[PDB]
């Protein structure tokens, strides 16, 4: 979760960082110089209009903007780390024991409700007594 | 195939084992049924950093296209090397902390139980009593 | 199956 | 590399289990199950289940596939066929996992 | 910050700059004055055969359009002797040989 979402983030910067010169190294247009800029022959040219690929820039550009802001949250999005493992092993620890000492008290918990169960049986078993004595 | 070491596993030999351990714990296939010995704030600060330092390579890629790139993606390759040396000092870390999640989750779980059975405990007591304050 | 023959298996069953 | 070791061998052999072919391919013999030594190893072969035997173990499934065949061995060819179709429906999941 | 501007070098706008008017850089617009699809003037300058026709034209005679990289590839005077070939070639009768063209 956490770990992976750095990893896919930087995969996509390699990707953006190939993709974004792949689009210019293919697809772009020629220069007046001072005379024309069209050659006669366009065929493998496929040159494409200024304004689409100046749009094409702008949007490429922007991608790996948008990609490094969300490495820069996700870094201040992860949980607090520490130099030191001594926090974290003393974590543990007195989590086990919280564990152990919360199972005791679900263990008296139970008893106790068993006993009321028993007692509210005891007053049903009374009331069957009356019915029965009663209408027969 | 199967290891050579299956060949001394007759019924004769687990009959003799029981005394060659009692023996041997005051060479053989007795010695092949015995099992073999065991053999002998942070890094934020920095990646930070190195991010920086990778859109700043990027446009010097870019700048450079000419026969002078290949130094540059040289540089490149280095800065993501040592981005995969952070992620490493995140590996075992991140390990801890999950456990550390998966614990406190144990405990809530727990105290959840008990809190269920006692709400339905309650509601019954009082429906007894509403009965009882109709009759006398 | 690749890496027991190109481990220690196939050697150690070969040898005897 | 040099010559091996018994502890490499036994816990390749043992790391083996983890494929299902080749458990099929030991299954589907005729001499080994003849004298009562192949089924007194896989029995002896109980202790990676257990520290610190079991800090080498790199796959969880060959423990306790063994675990099956030990616990099968004790109580032909029909069983045997019975077991990969279902260990089949178990895989792909884990596989998913994985990567 | 690390390996930045590190290679501390002008490492100059390529020499052969594609920005500047390279054709008029090399002096390489009085050959496109001669050879270009379109003249100075503004007609089309090509009518040029898709063969060596006009040179071949400043020669004389019926040239049908029809080795030397061989020669290249395994290239001092040759030898030749004058009594020998003039007596070879004082032989022709005036009798006419088989059929072949003049054209």
């Amino acid at each position: 979760d956490r770990l992976t979402q750095l990893q896919i983030c930087l995969d996509q910067m390699t990707e953006q960082f190939c993709a974004t010169l792949n689009y210019i190294d293919k697809n772009h247009g020629f220069e007046r110089l001072t005379v024309n800029e069209p050659q006669m022959s366009d065929k493998h040219a496929t040159v494409v209009p200024p304004e689409e690929f100046s749009n094409t820039i702008d949007e490429l550009s922007t991608d790996i903007i948008l990609k490094t802001r969300q490495i820069n949250k996700l870094i201040d999005s992860l949980p607090g780390v520490d130099v030191s493992a001594e926090e974290q092993l003393r974590k543990i620890d007195m989590l086990q024991k919280k564990l152990v000492e919360v199972e005791d008290e679900k263990i008296e918990a139970i008893k106790k409700k068993e006993k009321l169960l028993r007692h509210v049986d005891s007053l049903i078993e009374d009331f069957v007594d009356g019915i029965a004595n009663s209408k027969k | 195939t199967s290891p050579s070491y299956v060949k001394f596993f007759t019924q004769s030999n687990l009959e003799k084992l029981p005394k060659y351990k009692e023996k041997k714990a005051a060479t053989c296939a007795l010695d092949y049924l015995i099992p073999p010995p065991m053999p002998k704030q942070y890094k934020i600060q920095e990646l930070r950093k190195l991010l920086k330092s990778l859109l700043l390579n990027y446009l010097e890629l870019i700048g450079v296209l000419p026969d002078m790139y290949e130094r540059k993606v040289e540089n490149i390759r280095t800065i993501l090397v040592n981005i995969h040396h952070l992620l490493n000092e995140y590996r075992p870390h991140q390990s801890r902390e999950s456990l550390i999640m998966l614990l406190e989750e144990q405990l809530e779980y727990k105290r959840g139980e008990i809190r269920e059975i006692e709400q339905v405990c309650k509601q019954v007591h009082d429906k007894l009593t509403s009965i009882q304050d109709t009759l006398r | 199956e690749d890496a027991l023959r190109r481990g220690m298996l196939a050697m150690a069953s070969l040898h005897s | 590399n040099p010559l091996p070791t018994r502890f490499e061998v036994e816990l390749e052999f043992i790391q083996s289990l983890a494929n299902i072919q080749y458990v099929t391919y030991l299954l589907t013999q005729q001499q080994i199950w003849k004298s009562p030594n192949f089924k007194n190893y896989l029995k002896y072969l109980e202790y990676w289940c257990n520290p610190p035997y079991s800090q080498c173990i790199v796959y969880p499934n060959c423990l306790f596939i063994l675990k099956l065949l030990n616990g099968f061995m004790e109580s032909x060819x029909x069983x045997x066929x019975x077991x990969x179709x279902x260990x089949x429906x178990x895989x792909x999941x884990x596989x998913x996992x994985x990567x | 910050y690390y390996y930045y501007v590190d290679p501390e070098t002008t490492y100059t706008y390529q020499q052969p700059n594609p920005l500047q008017d390279l054709i008029s850089v090399y002096g390489l617009d009085d050959i496109s004055r001669q050879v270009a699809r379109t003249n100075l003037d503004g007609t089309k300058a090509v009518k040029l055969r898709k063969s060596y026709k006009n040179q071949i034209a400043d020669l004389s005679g019926k040239f049908s359009t029809i080795s030397e990289q061989q020669w290249r590839e395994q290239l001092q005077p040759p030898n030749f002797d004058w009594d020998l070939c003039s007596s070879v070639l004082s032989q022709f009768e005036r009798s006419y040989p088989s059929e072949f063209a003049n054209q």
